[PDB]
């Protein structure tokens, strides 16, 4: 305890996406690093670019080790995402703050029992508008999905005027909201 | 079940 790192409930992997139209979507997805302690998280976060600084067309994804940050994964294919859409003003005011909060919600296991329903999260840096999402494992788990949206919204400090939607990945890959908070 | 407070995790950043 004067010398032991603070362990996380999960080992997490940080992924980076840079668009290269000559490659398949999946091939553009590169593992940055894995970590399983609070100290090791900050070490990685402190040395990497803020999302607000990435070239447009890039993502970060943070996923539980063993879960690939893509629809296709077993843990993702029946799942969906809580989506925060940001406008261009929010890149400045909210993107990096919201992304770090989302990271801390994941590594700290902030959704009680339903943190096991969390797969990971992704930040899309886009010229038309940035997005942050939390991916959950099963769009049919009404109580899980719904408790996660609620706590997450509180964590981001979004006002009651803002409404966020949950979309299944089935729909996204073929988008309507299954739930809002 | 290992849970961490936002305030605890922030205190660790340096
Ligand atoms: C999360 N995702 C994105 N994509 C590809 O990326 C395209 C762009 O998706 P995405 O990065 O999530 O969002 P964007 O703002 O860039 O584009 P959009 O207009 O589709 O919302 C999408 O249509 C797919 O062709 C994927 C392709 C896959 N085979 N598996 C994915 O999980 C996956």
């Amino acid at each position: 305890e004067h010398y032991i790192k603070h362990p996380l409930q999960n080992r997490w992997a940080l992924w980076f996406f840079k668009n290269d139209k000559s490659k398949t979507w999946q091939a553009n997805l590169r593992l940055i690093s894995k970590f399983d302690t609070v100290e090791d998280f900050w070490a990685l976060y402190n040395h990497i670019q803020l999302s607000s600084n990435l070239m447009p067309g890039c993502d970060y994804s943070l996923f539980k080790d063993g879960i690939e940050p893509m629809w296709e994964d077993e843990k993702n294919k029946r799942g969906g995402r809580w989506l925060i859409t940001l406008n261009k003003q929010q890149r400045r005011s909210d993107l990096d703050r919201f992304w770090l909060e989302t990271l801390l919600c994941l590594i700290g296991e902030s959704f009680d029992d339903y943190s096991d329903d969390v797969c990971g999260a992704v930040v899309n840096v886009r010229a038309k508008g940035d997005k942050i999402a939390i991916w959950t494992t099963e769009c049919e788990n009404r109580e899980a999905v719904t408790h996660i949206g609620r706590v997450y919204k509180e964590r981001l400090g979004l006002p009651p005027k803002i409404v966020i939607g949950y979309q299944s990945h089935a729909d996204t890959a073929t988008t309507k909201n299954r739930f809002v908070v | 079940r290992i849970i961490y407070d936002r305030k605890f995790l922030m205190e660790c950043r340096n």
